[PDB]
DNA sequence: GCCTTGACCCTCCCCTAAGGGGAGGGTTTAGATTGTGTGCAGTCTGACGCGGCG
DNA sequence: CGCCGCGTCAGACTCGTAGGAATCTAAACCCTCCCCTTAGGGGAGGGTCAAGGC
């Protein structure tokens, strides 16, 4: 049909060619006989007939006369549907500026004219004149005149010059300007400029003028002289049920425009005084502005409610505009809704659908099969049969729903498992019966939740429901490869109770012929489910081939584990059930079944697990009583002891031994300790207090307490909640967040009193208000992520890149937060993985690291694997299937046509409602030590002194992999020789946290340089030290001289010889900053390593990381590598000069010195190391360290937020969003290219342009990749439709109109807007043969 | 509540809102993303157009 | 200076409106005198052209036999009963005839000026005076447009010097005596237009009638018309000073209409139009103040524009007034009874029948916005509940298609002639149905035979062999 | 059976005599009057563009 | 010319039923145009009913 959408400015002739007549009157319809009035806003002569195939006068009344325009009424005899398509126009009596091109910032009229919006608005409002042309006059072009200046220069310099006011003046200025001449003038002005602010000004204006030259647009079309009128059926005036009329606000706004325009024409006919005509022109301008965008300029016009009228711009923008309410999502037919209940009998692929719902949802199918089977002669006979609900329409309904899936949806659809397809089973209720195992995917409970049903109509939709969306395809999560159709609550409690063992249970110690004998003995009441017993078990294993070989042996098992073995599929080991099965063990059992045997055994296994767990949770009788909340018998004395401690601390505070701060902190500490004591006593009295007799002798076993069994199986409940049931509730926080110093010593088994309950509600309401207010923030973040990543699709199979990220385990301090195996599983290697035994290929170059390769990496010592990433994919407009890796929902490599961007955005945004809206080194374990980035010297006391700020300590095991990683401050003295064994708890590093020491260069003697005493020093004596110290104070502390001039502590030999560096002849001196305390004099020897001077020192976070927000005061990084020097101080901006050795030397910054610097004048810096400290800005990380550094930073900083709440997301999904944030590139040197310098282009565009330029031997452009947040990256897309539908619709449509953009509909949103197959999924083939039957 | 076909709005011709109006279910933006995350292009195209 | 500080056009208007100070009782009088002197100057400049006075005396002799009345020709005299006008018309005719023959040339400037000053006495109705001045504008603008078509062709040829093309063109007025002097320089430009020297004739020889149709010189006509322009620019600059001084009166009146459907600046602009009409119609010789007369026109314009454009569905002025009268009768009956009256008694206090008042009560209601929040929410609006009632149900479309198929089936089971006249008698798969005579003439057969054929075919289709498919498309 | 023929028959639209009734439109109206008139708001946080100081 | 505080702009969950908003306001003239009134008459356009003629 069409292949692109173009947007541009409309000329007056274009606007008159859309129209079918001029709207000349504000009449809508006759009040007596509601036919539309001629020449009005509803006019059948302009806009089309109001009855289908009938004129207005009734003279031509049938399709016999079609297309004939009546000569009496002028109405064309045609369909009335044309009243939705036929526009009109208003010929404006005065030129009126378009408010979008004036007032949507930056102003296009202002930027094109290079006038301030203050001067343009003064001319528009008839307050000032502007000189269109100066002539033989001293007046420059566009010079603004007040009225008196105009009347002076008019009589003084005659009518040689031309000066006007109003939008006729602005229009004459926009018409009189030469765009190409001004482009050349501005370009040669750019070639004369070094000021980067003015250079940005000029490149903005140049690309505006160039967009106007390249487009067909003319500047003067930004001033309206003709006004389009929307078709009247899109602004309908319709009679309501009670005879009242309902209208659009556009009729009010259009009527006001017509009324002020007709009065302006009248006044120009009467030759009114010009104060009246200027007023009418201002009123027509503000009426047209209110029609186009109501509320931008001035106060919003309200009509008859004091509610502002909805303008044309409000129709298409916002959450309730066309795009977001009607185009990006719709209300659909063949859709129902009901409360969901549980069906525990259902199979995983089926739902229960009420017969009353299905009879309506499937109604044309039933009509078709009633007429087809001869049971109805006519669709109306069939309709009456279905109304009467004859007994045969239920048979017809049972055969029309037979293999026909339905989609079930629960809002909010946070991820794609919120829509799943099921085969319906017709039930008799009114409630949908949902399978239990899918509820966790839906986040559904049966406490009043509703779900929507949708009927797939076409064969393709039915086969996508069956093949893509069916719940038996959805057992693995797409966020992480973990099972998402997983047992819970009742199932895991039944499977846990079944697989537990009692000590002296009935039937203990017999020997069973198999699991069938165990079931016989349990059912006949001769053995207990927990009787530990000896069963002959035959288990099958897969050999090297796909063959399944059996082994039979007597296992020491229980009766219930033998019973549970009967439902386990064959390729699985008996050790998978020979344990008590909690939630984790059952999830791992399902994952094991999936990886070993595949999907068909796994869905059968999951159904059998559900049935068995339900059955044996029923058999258990597992109740909850009040005697199950066993309160520890020593809780009262723990509380009495903490009360005695708090009383003695209170008496200490009365006796002045402690101030209120440490007093309060001591009370908080002795109550947190007593709470931990009560919790440990409660859990110890709860977890094993089955004491049981084995042949007379008492023995302890794990407890069959019901509260404990629910908590221990992972069914429901944490230890933190058993603490509130049976322990004490503990310390509560004020709404301030500060802890109330008297805790709830009660639990819920005992009562809380009124005061305890009140201070518990303090935090209960805070949590509930967080839940209520963070869904909006998480939805907004997910929407921004989808709209930044929607266009990313796996388009290629392999891009042949060799880049990638080096995956290592995440180690923060001395904990391994993320192992290598789950950071590298399902990813394609980027280089051959080698053993510690060198040059032997362990894993070849393009291997997808499935579980066997990961076990091979784990049994070897591989600590780092370089893998392929989407940020390093070479594919233009997409991603190859190898840089992505596995589809985590399938378990194999991703397919071409997968919308991995929507999956990534949903995977990140789904857990957002589980996030919150509001010194020395102690090595843990044994292993070798190695340090990195060390500036190391030997102290006089047998030490290692690491005088650096980039060093880090790493603890290696005998395996060879780093297990702990710390990093130590400047001048941290090492208690260890680096490179050999340490022990657990062994202190390796000690330093000063609160003060920064100065550590010397080489051994020698103190010498002084530029420290003129009395002006750079206060020599102060500390009364109990014996030797006085010398302070180098602030700059305002002393007079001119040493305040800015730096004291330099030289080191020389005692014979006066300056000591020279090993390797360089660099002069050994130490320049120290102000606020320093020195304890040294001249003459005393100092070896290398003496410390001479001491200078003393949730969900919003993820949203800030993806928006790439620069923090409040960032870290300061070294742009270029070199040596530090200092320029103009004593302004407030300390001037740092990094001096390279082989580059262009001067590079300065303006560091405000109210942040402590962490660099010295003698030490070098690498590009990007911290000069000052603070939260790093990701733009700086990208510029100075690169793309891999900023993606490493963003994935680590986002997974720190997610791992803290126990949320497991693959970092494929964060790398997808990071790749979509690195989509632009600013050109630094164009070469022989079509780009300017300092111009932001797409990275793929400049990469393709360089591919073509180095294909023709010429030099391509050089660029610097930008980092944009997810809002600025999704607003900077090459598609104006998706950007305008995301947000800021006015800005997007304004820049797209003045630039003359064209949208080729290449992403998912633009094909959703326009009702096409998306270019992903099963529409990927269609778009491929749409583009190869267009490029041919 | 269920609906196969029914009344439609005036300006946009989409189904009406509630079960009092015998209306359709809102297949909103997040459901469209859910269908785009599957490859359900034909299911989506019939939700949007037909 | 307050320039550039506000966005409100009301504040901008009031700001620029207050820079004109109010007039005294004496200021209105001499502004009105300036207006009347401008119009008197226009009239005394009109008097130089005779055919206007001839038309006016034509009008008077038409008043003599009463083809019209002089109450529509003159509003009065200054130094209306029909006896004084006889005296003044006779003395003016005796002046026009005594001027007609005296043509010489210095003597011709005595009688024209005394006729001008004696024609000054007639203060005409605006219609006749406007007709005379517009007639003179048409005469001078057609004379002027051929005057500059003379130069239109001279630009059509070549480069155009007309700095000294005007040297002896002034005064000759009969022939090309000025035209021959242009080639007398023999510069190349003086070539071009001269070979068009014949084509120019019917322009400056159409002067051959008009200088015999006006009697006076070209610049005499042009300069009495430029004196008319000076007089009307004096009268127009004085009307502008009376409108600009009285805009506070318009705001003073318009503030009492502020919430009846129109906005404050809309009311101000309509009242400004009324005020300009009042300035045109005011007579200071009545001794009244300008406020007294101008309030009538300002209120007229404001109330008329409220009746015209305050409502989406426009109610005519007669029904607007019926609604207003009904509303104040309802106010009186609600006060005197403490209870909102019913249309029965509301029709007994009014003079009107009850069924008239019921529709008047149903006629006065303003449309609701379809952006009205239902539930006073902001997510669901009134437009979300309004249904397209012109849509055909898909079961009705499918029934229509099945019925087309069934009638196609039964019409295939008839003779070709009978099925043709039965598809032609009705509009089946044609764009129009036909009458018996049209079907007959297409067959070259009578009307009654076609009636017989179609009645027989219908009787065939009535049989249950051919009817059970179609009987299913009927209801109770 | 096909085809005319003369006589009938139907509805629908316009006409009657002397205005009645009403709708919908114009026009003027002469004591003097000369600057509106409301709110409402317990958002925060980015982010951009600009006067104004240095 | 470069930087800092200020002005401004743009974003911020889907089912059932209730469900809106409620003030304010010429009169006397004149005109044309359209429909209406009896008790049916006249005609145009289009159908219908028995006669037969082949
Ligand atoms: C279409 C809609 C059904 C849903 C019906 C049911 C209830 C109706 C409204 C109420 O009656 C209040 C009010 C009465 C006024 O008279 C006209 C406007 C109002 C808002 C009505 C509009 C419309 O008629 C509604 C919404
Ligand atoms: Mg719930
Ligand atoms: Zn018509
Ligand atoms: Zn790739």
């Amino acid at each position: 049909e069409f292949d692109a959408i173009k947007i541009a400015l409309a000329s007056p002739d274009m606007i008159r060619s859309w129209s079918f007549g001029e709207v000349k009157k504000p009449e809508t319809i006759n009040y007596r006989t509601f036919k539309p009035e001629r020449d009005g806003l509803f006019c059948a002569r302009i806009f089309g007939p109001v009855k289908d195939y009938e004129c207005l006068c009734g003279k031509y009344k049938r399709l016999k006369h079609r297309g004939v325009i009546c000569e009496k009424c002028g109405v064309e005899v045609t369909q009335t549907k044309v009243r939705r398509e036929r526009m009109g126009h208003i010929e404006l009596a005065s030129p009126t500026a378009h408010i979008w091109f004036l007032k949507s910032l930056p102003s296009r009229i202002g930027l094109l004219l290079d006038m301030p919006l203050r001067d343009i608005e003064r001319v528009l409002y008839f307050e000032s004149y502007v000189v269109i042309e100066g002539g033989m006059t001293n007046l420059e072009r566009q010079q603004i005149l007040t009225e008196e200046q105009y009347l002076d220069a008019l009589e003084e310099f005659g009518d040689e010059f031309d000066a006007k006011m109003g939008a006729e003046a602005i229009q004459a200025l926009l018409k009189s300007m030469d765009l190409e001449q001004e482009c050349e003038q501005l370009r040669e002005e750019l070639n004369e400029t070094n000021s980067e602010t003015k250079r940005k000004k000029l490149t903005k204006r140049i690309k505006l003028l160039e967009a106007f030259v390249q487009s067909g647009n003319k500047p003067e079309w930004m001033i309206l002289t003709v006004l389009p009128v929307l078709p009247p059926d899109l602004r309908p005036l319709v009679p309501l049920d009670g005879g009242r009329f309902a209208t659009s606000d556009l009729n009010d706004l259009y009527r006001r425009v017509i009324n002020r325009n007709n009065r302006l024409k009248r006044l120009l006919d009467l030759a009114a005084p010009d104060i009246i005509v200027r007023n009418e022109k201002r009123m027509l301008q503000e009426a047209v502005d209110a029609l186009l965008d109501n509320g931008r300029r001035g106060r919003a016009i309200t009509g008859s409610n004091k509610r502002p009228l909805k303008s044309l711009a409000d129709m298409i923008k916002g959450k309730q505009g066309r795009f977001r309410q009607n185009l990006l999502g719709k209300r659909v037919d063949y859709s129902g809704r009901s409360v969901i209940t549980v069906g525990p009998y259902l199979r995983l692929h089926q739902c229960g659908l009420p017969k009353k719902m299905a009879l309506e949802l499937f109604k044309p199918f039933i009509y078709g099969k009633l007429e087809l089977r001869g049971l109805a002669t006519t669709i109306k006979a069939a309709k009456k049969m279905v109304e009467r609900e004859e007994a045969v329409v239920w048979d017809i309904l049972d055969e029309v729903i037979r293999e026909h899936p339905v989609l079930l949806n629960r809002a909010p659809t946070l991820h794609r498992l919120g829509i799943q397809a099921f085969e319906p089973v017709l039930i008799e209720g009114k409630a949908i019966q949902l399978h239990p195992l899918v509820c966790a995917a839906y986040n559904a409970d049966f406490d009043g939740d509703q779900m929507a049903v949708h009927v797939p109509l076409t064969l393709e939709a039915q086969l996508e429901a069956r093949a893509l969306m069916m719940s038996t395809n959805n057992i693995l999560s797409p966020a992480n490869g973990e099972p998402i159709i997983v047992p819970s609550q009742d199932v895991v409690l039944g499977l846990y109770y079944m697989t537990r063992d009692c000590v002296n249970a009935k039937g203990e110690g017999m020997v069973l012929t198999g699991p069938k004998e165990a079931e016989r003995l349990y059912r006949s009441g001769l053995a207990s489910l927990h009787a530990r017993v000896k069963v002959r078990i035959t288990e099958y294993e897969k050999d090297a081939n796909g063959e399944l070989v059996a082994k039979t042996s007597l296992k020491d098992t229980t009766v219930g584990r033998a019973i549970l073995w009967m439902i386990v599929p064959k390729g699985l080991p008996y050790s998978i059930v020979n344990q008590a099965l909690g939630k984790k063990a059952i999830s791992k059992m399902l994952n094991t079944c999936y990886r070993i045997l595949g999907l068909k055994p796994t869905v059968i296994f999951a159904d059998q697990i559900m049935y068995t767990g339900f059955a044996y949770a029923a058999r258990s009788g597992a109740s909850v009583g009040i005697d199950d909340m066993v309160i520890p018998e020593k809780k009262h004395e723990i509380i009495s002891e903490a009360e005695a401690e708090v009383a003695e601390i209170q008496e200490q505070f009365q006796s002045g031994l402690v101030t209120a701060g440490e007093r309060y902190n001591k009370v908080i500490d002795i109550w947190a300790a007593a709470n931990d004591r009560v919790s440990k006593a409660m859990m110890d009295n709860l977890q094993t207090e089955t004491v049981i007799n084995r042949d007379g002798q008492e023995e302890k076993q794990v407890s069959f307490n019901s509260i404990y069994m629910m908590a221990d199986s992972g069914a429901r409940g944490s230890a933190a909640q058993i603490r509130q049931l049976a322990g004490m509730r503990g310390l509560m926080a004020k709404p301030d967040g500060s802890i109330i110093e008297t805790p709830i010593t009660a639990n819920f088994r005992e009562g809380l009193n009124v005061l305890q309950y009140f201070i518990s509600t303090h935090g209960a309401r805070k949590g509930l208000a967080d839940t209520a207010l963070k869904t909006a923030n998480s939805g907004y973040l997910t929407r921004r992520l989808v709209d930044v990543a929607q266009d990313l699709v796996v388009t290629e199979d392999d891009c042949g890149t060799h880049e990638g990220i080096m995956m290592t385990p995440v180690i923060e301090g001395g904990d391994v937060k993320e192992p290598l195996r789950d950071r590298v599983l399902g990813r394609v290697t980027a280089e051959d993985v080698l053993k510690p035994g060198t040059a032997d290929i362990l894993v070849p170059r393009n291997t997808l690291l499935h579980e066997q390769w990961c076990d091979l990496l784990e049994e070897n010592s591989v600590d780092a694997v370089k893998v392929r990433s989407v940020v390093s994919c070479d594919t233009d407009f997409g991603v190859c299937a190898h840089c992505y890796g596995r589809d985590l929902a399938r378990g194999h490599i991703i397919n071409k046509g997968e919308a991995i961007g929507v999956i990534a955005a949903q995977s990140i945004g789904e857990p957002g409602t589980q996030l919150t809206m509001r010194s020395s080194i102690q090595v843990k374990n044994k292993g070798s030590i190695k340090l990195s980035n060390v500036k190391s010297v030997v102290n006089s006391s047998g030490k290692l002194v690491i005088t650096s700020r980039n060093t880090e300590l790493k603890l290696i095991d005998e395996f060879g992999r780093t297990k702990e990683s710390y990093k130590v401050p400047y001048g941290a003295v090492l208690a260890k020789g680096d490179g050999e064994q340490v022990a657990g708890g062994e202190t390796v590093a000690n330093w000063d946290p609160h003060t920064m020491p100065v550590i010397t260069e080489v051994s020698g003697f103190v010498r002084f340089t530029d420290m003129i005493d009395g002006q750079t020093i206060t020599r102060q004596t500390d009364e109990l030290t014996g030797l006085s110290s010398l302070v180098v104070l602030d700059s305002a502390e002393r007079t001119a001289g040493g305040k800015d001039l730096r004291p330099a502590l030289k080191i020389v030999d005692a014979q006066g010889n300056d000591v020279l560096i090993p390797g360089t002849d660099m002069p050994a001196q130490y320049f120290l900053p102000g606020k320093a305390i020195v304890q040294l004099e001249d003459g005393v020897q100092i070896s290398s390593g003496d410390t001479l001077a001491r200078i003393p020192q949730g969900l919003p976070r993820v949203a800030d990381l993806f928006e790439a927000r620069r923090p409040k005061e960032p870290a300061i990084l070294a742009e270029i590598s070199g040596i530090v020097s200092f320029g103009k101080e004593t302004k407030g901006k300390r001037r740092l000069v990094i001096t390279p050795v082989d580059g262009s030397d001067p590079y300065e910054e303006m560091i405000p010195k109210w942040r402590q610097l962490n660099v010295f004048e003698g030490e070098r810096v690498e590009r990007g190391d911290v000069i000052s400290d603070g939260p790093e800005a990701p733009h700086d990380i990208l510029r100075l360290r690169g793309v891999h550094a900023v993606t490493r930073y963003i994935v680590n900083e986002v997974q720190d937020v997610y791992r803290l709440q126990g949320v497991k997301i693959n970092d494929k999904h964060i790398e997808v969003i990071v790749r979509q944030m690195l989509r632009k590139a600013t050109i630094v040197n164009a070469g022989s290219s079509d780009f300017l310098e300092g111009e932001q282009v797409e990275y793929s565009r400049v990469k393709i342009a360089n591919r073509e330029l180095e294909a023709n031997g010429k030099v391509g452009a050089t660029y610097s990749r930008d980092l944009l947040g997810i809002t600025k990256a999704s607003l900077a897309t090459e598609s104006f439709i998706s950007a305008a539908s995301f947000q800021e619709t006015t800005r997007v449509l304004t820049e797209a109109a003045v630039a003359g953009k064209r949208d080729e509909l290449r992403g998912l949103k633009e094909n959703v807007i326009v009702g096409r197959l998306i270019p992903a999924g099963t529409g990927y083939a269609y778009h491929q043969d749409r583009m190869r039957r267009r490029a041919a | 509540h269920a609906r196969s076909t029914g009344s439609y709005s005036l300006v946009t011709q989409q189904p009406l809102g509630g079960k009092a109006q015998f209306g359709g279910q809102r297949f909103g933006e997040m459901e469209v993303w859910a269908l785009e995350a599957y490859g359900a292009a034909y299911t989506l195209q019939e939700m949007l157009t037909v | 200076s307050e320039i550039g500080r506000t966005t409100d056009p009301v504040r901008m208007y009031m700001r620029e409106m207050g820079t004109v100070e109010l007039l005294t009782r004496e200021g209105e009088i001499d502004i009105a005198k300036r207006i009347e002197d401008g119009i008197n100057q226009v009239q005394c400049s009109v008097a130089e052209y005779p055919e206007a006075i001839t038309y006016l005396l034509e009008q008077y002799d038409r008043v003599e036999a009463e083809e019209a009345r002089l109450s529509d020709l003159i509003t009065g005299f200054v130094d209306i009963d029909p006896e004084l006008a006889r005296e003044k018309f006779a003395e003016l005719r005796a002046q026009y005839v005594v001027t007609r023959d005296t043509i010489k040339h210095a003597t011709a400037q005595e009688e024209i000026l005394k006729l001008s000053e004696v024609f000054k006495q007639f203060r005409l109705v605006p219609k006749q005076f406007d007709y005379l001045v517009n007639s003179m504008r048409v005469m001078m603008d057609r004379v002027r447009t051929q005057e500059r078509l003379i130069m239109k062709l001279c630009v059509e040829q070549c480069k155009m010097p007309k700095k000294n093309f005007i040297t002896l063109f002034t005064g000759n007025e009969t022939s090309d005596t000025w035209f021959n002097a242009a080639i007398a320089m023999n510069k190349p430009w003086s070539e071009k237009l001269h070979d068009v020297s014949e084509e120019v004739h019917r322009a400056l020889q159409k002067l051959q009638q008009i200088e015999e149709e006006t009697g006076l010189t070209i610049e005499q006509v042009k300069d009495i018309n430029r004196r008319m322009s000076i007089g009307e620019a004096k009268a127009r600059r004085a009307k502008k000073e009376m409108v600009e001084a009285n805009l506070r009166l318009v705001i003073s009146i318009a503030k009492k209409y502020t919430n009846r459907g129109l906005q404050f600046l809309d009311l101000i602009q309509e009242g400004n139009i009324g005020l300009m009409k009042a300035v045109d119609k005011f007579e200071y010789r009545r001794g009244y103040k300008f406020s007294t007369y101008a309030t009538w026109w300002i209120r007229q314009a404001i109330t008329r524009s409220i009746a015209d454009q305050a409502r989406t569905i426009r109610i005519p002025v007669h029904m607007i007034e019926t609604i207003n009268k009904l509303n104040r009768i309802s106010r009186q009956m609600l006060q005197e009874m403490g209870r909102e009256p019913t249309p029965e008694e509301l029709a007994e206090r009014m003079l009107m029948p009850e069924d008239k008042i019921r529709k008047v009560l149903k006629i006065a209601k303003e449309p609701i916005s379809m952006e009205t929040p239902i539930g006073d929410d902001e997510d669901s609006h009134l437009g979300d509940f309004i249904e397209d009632t012109t849509l055909e149900l898909p079961l009705d479309s499918a029934t229509t298609e099945s019925l087309r198929a069934a009638t196609h089936d039964v019409l295939a089971g008839l003779t070709a002639r009978e099925a043709k006249v039965l598809r032609m008698r009705f509009g089946i798969d044609m764009n129009t149905d036909y009458t018996l005579e049209e079907v007959g003439k297409q067959f070259d057969v009578t009307r009654e035979r076609i009636r017989q054929i179609e009645a027989k075919a219908l009787r065939k289709l009535r049989h249950p062999s051919r009817s059970e498919v179609l009987r299913s498309f009927l209801d109770d």
